[PDB]
């Protein structure tokens, strides 16, 4: 059986793909057939080249039980090619994966740091809601060592079974304790990742964690004064990952304690001064200090002091710091509101800048922006950035618009008006989930639907292929058409309104092809409605009721037949039932 | 009606591109290939793609992608007859068609597409003929490019004068589970290889069934064709009367007729095959191959393709005659018998293992197709009479035949 | 929390997958594929992140091959940059002018040095000396 | 580098200056912005190399719009090679000057176009003849200011078809680029030297007339049969496209011919071999006559009505073939063939290709439809589909089983007692709303009807709109049928479509279901449970309309389309 | 071609 | 070299045989939600036990080790009158499959230590060892913490290895 790297030097010489394939079953064949010599020896190598090709994408559901015989073989190597494709072919939901619960546990008893190394690995990367209870009490023994190769594992694959099963962190409670003085750092690492986890699932170990909030300032703080070690330090910065994870501790501890959150005032006051902003490290420890201040009841000259950081990090031309500046004040929306809203030039300068993201924060960022001060103007931006969206943006923001418009609109009016251009300019990209909620706010207004039924009529005279504004616009005709054509039971002097062209208009959309035929559910439903809220011409309505009787869409049969009966057998009880909806939130 | 006909590769790069109208945009080439992704991945793949009014008619070669664009409501069959014809003359000037035929000879092939092609309109594509002004290695054109005999020169001389003939038969069938024979036509094919002296009218006769009847032997064997497609050097004009195949052939080897029919006789090999696949176990093939033609017949080197799961694995056969190469790259068996006479019957046991965990996903049945060749054999029962020479010089040529039954689409649809 | 990561080529060809989130084959198969498409269809000056479907997408070009993340929505993202780096060190670390073509040959190492650097999809040494001591350690049991 | 190319380019040496133009077409080859060395290639055209002079009008046709004032350099080369007694190289010049497009040449070079156009050489009147209209592509007026449209109308007056053909080719072009002002169509005798023309051109010239024709409509019977008795030799012929012409006309034609007389039954039965043995070829090509055949049985199904078995799809058949393949089944579903047909799409549906499987799905359902014989018999055959616990397969089957009991609902009671156990977990609204119309229209003889819907009836809320009206519409319809043991089933589903939810059809059709159980459910039974008429079927013929007008149009793509030749043109 | 021609006639009046 | 698999409830000893076989001592085993592997090496023959545990969760897996397996051990325990019925329902479930046709039986009468345990005759008869066909079916009582009859079985075992 041939190497790894010649059957890749054999695939790199492949062109078709489809020649590939005939290459990959050339020899997977040789991989089964192997499979069912039974192999030991080449089971290191046919197992490791059919990884390959389960990264190539082809279907190694079968060697998966030799996997679990590399799991149980005895060599080392073996072992380590086993424990790899056990991460790689194995998941979950692969339900043969369950037969490593017994040689997982063994090989956490086996001499060996890297096999234990091996097994705490792939337990950590894929170990299941049943193998994560089946191993809980052999992980917090590995993490009662005093191995700190197994340490760093331990602790991060007691977060992996406390993040698989959230009911188990209750064991792992005393574990922790008073193991945060590790002169090591990686595993006082995965320590605070693990205080990361354990503070984050439950409030009642909070008590506890928050105890020791001191012990690690002074341990955050011996890092910013270890300003060199020769390990741990990227660009004279020293440890910065573990720096962060402490801020992100401290960001989840002390958010609403002020103890504890003066208890980590000083060293959140000194590396707001004391980081070095060249590197892009030491923005990445000054981004997450800025988000450890926002969260926590802090100081509040860090808070005006993070502005004038955040101030800084809007105007750098690092696009990674633009996204940081702009995700920080989507951050810290509703803390500190006010020192965000003098950046508001900045974030309308964003809307043209030529990232997605960039924008993508931007006009969110913007959503988050509008109170009820801004709500003029700014929307006058977005309903010109609406039209100066790009059309994945057109879907985000034509509802984003119907959000903050909902919250602060200082008219009922001018709340109808800007909705009514966007279902003007957006079309096919607003969402029809916001249509039940537009309809529902135009009847929350009870006072302009003559004023709106008629600019509703105005533009769907434009067109009708904007599914979502005719889905707006026919219950509108149904429920007050009586505002629409008003007083004309017969011919007057010409008025925009003609209660004909207003039943052809809908007639129209029911003949369309370019109707969702929820457009059409609507239709037929203005229709018997106006049978009731017009008294000018029925009963030619009553002959598009009865000629759709016989329609192909199968609600739209039974729509129509069960109206007609009422325009046939039942004309007073039809006025009996429409009277017009009642009105909730 | 061509604007701009390129040639892309499996990438999506231009090989080589030439407009005829410059009513399509040159730049337009590099939105195929990702709308050529697009219709692919979800199935809506087509010959013609559009991006916007830009329509994309193009075959696929081994590397190769003759897109033609156009714009317009251009003539359809125009442009892919013409799209196989330049694949076709380059295989009459390279013998593989491929990146290397492209970029070394892009003096010739430029020059070609200026001369097959003027505006959309092709005007010359006899290869033959156009061997003798366009050359890899200029004079005036030829008269057989201004003639309306375009396929045949003049002052063609051999010392001998030999007409070879290949009867060709395709059998198609189309049996299914259920063991009966859905679609099983004869498509054969008479391609000829001229080798005369001059401009030979040659006037050709067979056991047509019309010809007979209108001869008054139909009660004799007479094949009864259903369509042919001729060559144009057929005049079909003569043809639509009297059954007349009269025709200028050109120099060399041509197909000349394509006739087509229906027949309602057994298939000439019958295949018995059973499955017996064991679930997460393994799978079994007991087929045989029972020779239904002619005893003094025998069918050549036929390879019968027995379509295998994937993950099937530990092959043993129990043949009878004939040896079994397991193709796991095409994931099937090829069962090939040598020498296989008509009325011998033949099993093969086959076994496999499967593994004892499932599969993903599904596989699909593909039939078996065996590729079976029976020489000197007619099954169709077609018969060349004679082939008169007509010569203004005058010769006695050599006409020269043989008779091989091939399969066409011997698909059988499995259980 | 790093959901997974990828390593595709400048033809995206993908040279490293590790799913620290479980989603089924098909969905490799699918995500895999969109987000690759995603980032060869994205510049230079597009700030190095995607926020693609709640997940802060970080991409890093270093050379012809291209890099991939998903971090939680709550975490960094220029450290997560610096993770890629860290480990792009890591792979500088035990190779020594680290590049392209044992990349395709010697990739079982290449997940072992993940192995040795994020379980889980964090990290479990911050030490850039520490872990390539071990794995060699490993190495040296063979 | 390109200044050591134009070192060599303005060389002396012939050896060096036909290595450095190859160089040029060779970087233009590989795609490299060589358009900035234009006049100085031109310096190097006026060769006697033949062999030369084709990269240089290579090169030129390809940077006539990069250098369009650049461009004025060639116009004296240009009928410089017009008059050289080589007919290769003039006709090399004339389709060099019609191709290439600048309006500030295109004035000067009409009087050697007008000298080839009485050239005497076929070769270069043929490629002359294109490039009047190569010039009426790029100014049509001048070409009526130079009035070369009767010299074009000439050459078809000349003999030699090739040249006549390309005459025409042109023609048709022009007359289509025209208005139709001064229609260029003639009399029979023309279209009979024209038809005589047709047994001596080539394969490409023999398309090229024939599509002449298809402007053209005799007036009388016999001068239509006499002229398709010329078309109908054609019809033998190896060029499928040369066919499809032929085909196109004679489509065409027959609408003149008497039915009474034989020659129609003559004309369609010389027809179907030919149109079976147009899928004996290469599939893109078929995939051009599946469209066209889509045509003809929508104008004429009576042709191709003895064939089916060559509609049958092969495994090996490309997706897009395989698609129409099955249409063209449903344009021949007849009594004959229900057997062969149905057990068919069995096999069809025992694929992985779904899109296939879920168009055989409808192509089942499309059979129901069209023949009501085998109605019971197709849903038999969908049953054994849902039989075999395939999601995407069941869940097309429910569909349709909806619909065939939409369209004949009269004795397919015995259906549902299977359906009522189907694995109600299906997920697919398209599915699960024709499953609640199934349950609530037969809510009679499915007597668990109540409790299948309290499943249907718990994540409510958020389902989709059919499925939450279907539920709607069914409930009622079941309590209509049953008030008994629905009691608080039709209340409960009022209490969550009225009031928690927002959906407003919901609300519309919940609160008019709500006043009509509290008015009137006795009348309900008239108002909902009221006989419903025939559904009129969605006959999926295309308009005669627009069909004659795309019996005109085949092997177009307007056919293709089957549209309007301007729906998809720009 | 391995395999062998066979001559037919050439008038067969 | 034989491929060997011990199935059978939970609790039944199977584990406690396989490193009596294997090493020869009673080692304090959990209860093996996986599988265990040793190559018991007697009668010059090795023997590779594929050992896998009886819990529920593992039973429906037992499918994916039945493949080019030469010889089966069901591991019965002498004490569970109330589950020699799954047992016996589990031994039909079993050996009536396509996979593991050709592989011998070797039924282990586990843990005699007390009156409640019986002897092989009843548990033959419990189980319906008769009812087989085309088996090579042979019950040996076992003590698995003394290593009582278990080499004997492998005794047998070894001669119906080869034939
Ligand atoms: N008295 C007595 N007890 C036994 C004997 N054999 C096994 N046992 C008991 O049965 C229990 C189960 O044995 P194990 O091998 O550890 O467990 P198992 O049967 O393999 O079950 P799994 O680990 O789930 O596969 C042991 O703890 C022993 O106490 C025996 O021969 N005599
Ligand atoms: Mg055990």
């Amino acid at each position: 059986p041939i190497r790894l790297r010649e059957l890749i030097r054999t695939i790199r010489t492949a062109r078709t793909q489809a020649e590939e394939r005939e290459m990959i079953q050339k020899e997977c064949a040789a991989i089964r057939s192997s499979f069912r010599e039974e192999d030991n020896t080449y089971r290191c190598r046919n197992v490791a080249k059919l990884l390959y090709m389960h990264m190539l994408g082809y279907p190694a559901h079968f060697g998966q039980l030799e996997c679990l015989k590399l799991i149980a073989s005895q060599k080392f190597t073996d072992k380590r090619i086993g424990y790899l494709g056990a991460m790689l072919l194995l998941d979950e939901r692969q339900d043969v994966h369950l037969l490593m619960t017994n040689c997982i546990k063994n090989d956490l008893n086996h001499s060996t740091q890297f096999v234990q190394g091996l097994a705490l690995c792939t337990l950590g990367c894929m170990g299941s809601s049943e193998m994560c209870r089946d191993l809980a009490g052999e992980v917090e023994k590995l993490l009662k060592t005093s191995n700190s190769y197994l340490r760093k594992k331990a602790a991060l694959c007691a977060v992996h079974v406390i993040r698989k099963v959230p009911e188990l962190m209750e064991m792992f409670l005393p574990a922790t304790k008073n193991l945060l003085n590790e002169k090591n750092h990686g595993v006082l690492h995965t320590s605070v990742v693990l205080l990361t986890e354990m503070c984050e699932r439950s409030p009642d170990m909070l008590a506890h964690f928050r105890k020791l909030v001191p012990q690690l300032v002074r341990i955050l703080k011996n890092l910013i004064m270890s300003g060199y070690s020769p390990e741990h330090d990227v660009s004279g910065i020293s440890d910065p990952f573990l720096q962060v994870r402490i801020l992100r501790l401290l960001r989840i501890l002390g958010r609403n304690d002020d103890d504890s959150s003066e208890a980590m005032n000083d060293i959140l006051a000194q590396v707001a001064t004391n980081t070095e902003t060249s590197k892009n490290v030491g923005n990445a420890i000054l981004y997450e200090t800025v988000l450890t201040i926002m969260d926590i009841k802090s100081e509040s000259g860090l808070r005006v002091l993070a502005i004038n950081i955040l101030g800084r990090f809007l105007l750098n031309n690092d696009k990674n710091i633009r996204y940081v500046a702009l995700t920080s004040l989507l951050k810290t929306v509703q803390t500190d509101h006010n020192a965000v809203q003098r950046h508001r030039s900045t974030i309308v300068d964003c809307l043209k800048d030529l990232d997605v993201s960039i924008k993508r924060r931007a006009m969110e960022l913007s959503f988050a922006l509008v109170n009820g001060n801004n709500i003029r103007g700014m929307m006058k931006e977005l309903l010109y950035f609406l039209d100066s969206c790009e059309p994945e943006f057109k879907a985000d923001c034509a509802s984003g618009i119907f959000l903050a418009a909902e919250k602060y609109a200082p008219s009922k009016r001018w709340h109808i008006d800007t909705i009514m251009r966007v279902l003007t300019t957006a079309g096919s990209y607003v969402r029809d989930d916001a249509v039940p909620n537009l309809i529902q706010l135009i009847t929350n207004s009870v006072e302009m639907h003559a004023y709106t039924v008629q600019r509703l009529y105005k533009a769907i005279l434009g067109d009708y292929s904007q599914q979502p504004l005719v889905q707006v616009a026919a219950w509108c005709i149904g429920e007050y058409g009586d505002l629409l054509v008003s007083g004309q039971c017969e011919e007057e002097e010409p008025i925009q309104v003609t209660e004909d062209e207003v039943l052809d208009i809908l007639e129209s959309v029911l003949i369309s092809n370019m109707s969702t035929s929820v457009t059409r559910g609507y239709a037929l439903t203005a229709i018997m409605k106006l049978s009731t809220r017009f008294t000018c011409t029925v009963n030619r309505i009553k002959k598009v009721v009865s000629i759709y009787g016989s329609s192909i869409d199968v609600e739209l049969q039974q729509r129509a037949v069960e109206y007609n009966a009422l325009f046939k057998k039942y004309d007073h009880m039809r006025s009996a039932l429409l009277e017009r909806m009642p009105v909730m939130e | 009606s061509a604007s701009a006909v390129y040639v892309l590769d499996l990438k999506g790069k231009v090989l080589i591109c030439r407009n005829y109208r410059g009513d399509v945009d040159m730049s337009e080439v590099e939105h195929f290939m990702p709308i050529l992704m697009e219709k692919e991945e979800e199935g809506m793949l087509s010959p013609i793609l559009a991006h916007g009014g830009v329509r994309f008619m193009w075959i696929k070669h081994n590397n190769l992608y003759l897109v033609a664009t156009s714009k317009k409501n251009a003539c359809v069959s125009l442009v892919f007859s013409f799209l196989y014809k330049v694949v076709q003359v380059f295989s009459e000037y390279f013998k593989e068609l491929e990146e290397e035929s492209i970029r070394d000879n892009f003096v010739i092939i430029y020059e070609l597409l200026d001369e097959l092609m003027d505006f959309g309109y092709p005007q010359t594509t006899d290869s033959k003929i156009l061997q003798e002004y366009i050359t890899q290695e200029a004079p005036r054109p030829p008269a057989t490019v201004t003639n309306a005999v375009s396929w045949r020169s003049e002052g063609i001389k051999y010392r001998k004068n030999e007409v070879f003939l290949d009867v060709i038969e395709a059998v198609n069938l189309l049996v299914s589970a259920n063991g009966n024979v859905l679609r099983s036509e004869i498509v054969g094919s008479i391609k000829m290889r001229v080798f005369l002296s001059g401009m030979p009218e040659l006037r050709l006769g067979l056991n047509d069934k019309v010809l007979f009847d209108n001869t008054g032997r139909g009660k004799s064997k007479s094949v009864e064709l259903e369509d042919v497609k001729f060559h144009q050097c057929v005049r079909l004009s003569r043809f639509e009367n009297d059954r007349t195949i009269s025709f200028i052939p050109p120099d060399g080897e041509f197909e000349l007729m394509s006739y087509r029919l229906n027949t309602h006789v057994k298939p000439l090999i019958w295949i018995e095959s059973v499955i017996e696949k064991h679930s997460h176990s393994r799978i079994e093939y007991m087929v045989k191959a029972k020779s239904q033609f002619k005893r003094r017949s025998t069918a050549n080197n036929v390879e019968i393709h027995i379509p295998v799961p994937n993950d099937a694995d530990s092959p043993k056969f129990k043949t009878t005659v004939g040896s079994v190469k397991w193709v796991p790259e095409n994931s099937e068996i090829v069962w090939s018998v040598k020498s296989f006479p008509g009325g011998k019957e033949y099993l093969m046991r086959a076994h496999f293992g499967l593994p004892s965990v499932e599969a993903e996903d599904k596989e699909g049945k593909p039939p078996i197709s065996v590729k079976f060749e029976i020489p000197y054999f007619t099954t169709s029962g077609i018969q060349v009479r004679y082939l008169k020479i007509i010569e203004k010089s005058g010769y006695q040529a050599l006409p020269w035949v043989r008779y091989i039954t091939q399969n066409g689409d011997y698909q059988l649809r499995t259980q | 929390m790093i959901h997974f990561i990828l390593l595709f080529s400048r033809q995206g060809k993908l040279r490293l997958q590790k799913w620290y989130i479980t989603l089924p084959d098909k969905e490799r198969k699918k995500i895999t594929r969109e987000i690759v498409q995603i980032i060869l269809s994205r510049g230079h000056r597009t700030s190095s992140f995607v926020d693609w479907k709640e997940l802060k997408l970080v991409y890093k070009r270093y050379a012809s091959l291209y890099f991939c993340c998903a971090i939680e929505n709550q975490d960094n993202e220029l450290l997560t940059l610096e993770i890629v780096h860290r480990y792009v060190e890591l792979l500088d670390k035990y190779f020594g002018n680290v590049c392209e073509l044992d990349i395709i040959f010697n990739f079982e190492k290449a997940y072992f040095i993940l192995d040795e650097f994020i379980i889980g999809g964090e990290i479990q040494e911050t030490s850039k000396k520490i872990a390539v001591k071990a794995i060699e350690d490993s190495d040296m049991l063979q | 580098e390109i200044f050591e190319l134009k070192a060599e380019l303005n060389s002396d040496k012939k050896e060096k200056k036909k290595e450095a133009v190859k160089k040029v077409i060779a970087s233009m080859t590989v795609g490299k912005d060589v358009s900035a060395l234009f006049p100085d290639v031109v310096n190097c055209m006026q060769t006697d190399n033949l062999e030369l002079k084709k990269l240089v009008y290579l090169y030129l046709m390809n940077y006539a719009k990069s250098q369009p004032d650049m461009a004025i350099m060639a116009v004296n080369t240009f009928v410089k090679d017009c008059e050289d007694p080589n007919p290769l190289i003039r006709a090399l010049a004339v389709r060099t000057m019609g191709c290439i497009r600048v309006d500030k040449i295109t004035e000067y070079l009409c009087e050697p176009l007008r000298k080839c156009l009485k050239d005497e050489d076929p070769y270069v009147r043929k490629t002359a003849a294109v490039c009047v209209a190569k010039l009426h592509d790029i100014n049509a007026q001048l070409v009526e200011d130079q009035g070369f449209l009767d010299t074009l109308k000439d050459l078809i007056s000349d003999s030699n078809p090739m040249v006549v053909a390309n005459a025409v080719a042109a023609l048709s072009e022009i007359a289509e680029s025209h208005p139709s002002s001064n229609l260029l169509d003639l009399n029979p005798q023309s279209i009979n030297k024209l038809l005589t023309a047709l047994n001596e051109c080539t394969e490409w010239g023999q398309i090229f007339i024939l599509d002449c024709l298809a402007n053209y409509m005799p007036k009388d019977d016999r001068e239509a049969q006499s002229i398709c008795e010329r078309v109908t030799p054609r019809l033998s012929h190896a060029n499928s496209a040369v066919v499809l012409s032929a085909v196109k006309v004679l489509m065409k034609f027959m609408e003149m011919l008497s039915k009474d007389l034989d020659y129609y039954g003559t004309l369609l039965k010389k027809l179907a071999p030919p149109l079976v043995t147009l899928l004996s070829a290469e599939p893109e090509l078929q995939y051009v006559a599946l469209r066209n055949i889509n045509l003809i049985v929508q104008k004429r199904p009576e042709i191709l009505k003895h064939e089916m078995k060559v509609f049958f799809v092969k495994y090996n058949d490309p997706i897009y073939v395989k698609l129409e393949k099955l249409d063209i089944m449903i344009r021949l579903a007849s009594q004959a063939n229900i057997a062969q047909v149905l057990a068919e799409l069995r096999e069809y549906a025992t694929e992985v290709d779904v899109d296939f499987v879920r168009k055989a799905v409808r192509a089942i359902g499309r059979c129901a439809i069209k023949v009501e014989q085998s109605a019971e018999r197709c849903v038999s055959t969908l049953l054994d589909l849902i039989q075999t616990k395939v999601n995407y397969v069941v869940q097309e089957a429910i569909v349709v089983i909806k619909d065939i009991f939409r369209k004949y609902p009269n004795k397919y009671e015995s259906v549902i007692a299977t359906l009522c156990e189907n694995l109600d977990s299906l997920d697919e609204p398209e599915a699960r709303a024709a499953m609640i119309w199934i349950v609530g229209e037969y809510a009679e003889r499915i007597d668990n009807a109540d409790e299948l819907l309290e499943s249907f009836l718990e994540g409510f809320h958020d389902k989709s709109t059919q499925v939450q009206l279907q539920l709607l519409t069914a409930i009622v319809k079941l309590f209509l049928k049953k008030p008994t043991e629905t009691q608080e089933l039709v209340q409960q589903v009022l209490s969550l479509a009225t009031q928690d939810s927002d959906n407003p059809d919901l609300r519309d059709r919940g609160y008019i279901y709500w006043r009509l159980l509290s008015t009137d459910p006795v009348a309900a039974k008239e108002v909902v449970l009221a006989e419903k008429p025939l559904i009129s079927e969605e006959t999926d013929l295309i308009e005669p309309t627009l069909l004659d007008e795309l019996i005109c149009y085949i092997g177009t793509l307007a056919s293709v389309y089957h549209k309007p030749p301007s729906a998809f043109v720009e | 071609t391995s395999y062998d021609y066979c001559r037919v006639p050439m008038e067969d009046g | 070299e034989m491929r060997i698999l011990m199935v059978g409830l939970d609790a039944a000893g199977k584990t406690t045989i396989l490193y009596k076989l294997k090493l020869g001592e009673i080692v304090t085993t959990i209860p093996t939600i996986g599988f265990n592997v040793e190559t018991v090496e007697y009668k010059n023959i090795s023997f590779t036990v594929w050992d896998v545990g009886g819990l529920d969760k593992i039973r429906p897996l037992w499918r994916h080790y039945f493949q080019n397996t030469q010889g089966l051990i069901f591991v019965v325990d002498s004490n569970d009158r109330e589950r020699v019925n799954e047992a016996r329902e589990e031994l039909m479930r079993m050996l009536a499959e396509d996979e593991l046709r050709d592989a011998v039986l070797l039924v282990f009468a586990n843990k005699q230590d007390l009156p409640n345990a019986m002897n092989a005759a009843e548990i033959t008869d419990k189980l319906g060892l008769h009812s087989l066909r085309h088996r090579n079916w042979y019950i040996q009582a076992t003590c698995a913490t003394s290593g009582d009859g278990l080499y004997e079985g492998l005794d047998w075992l070894s001669n119906q290895l080869r034939n």
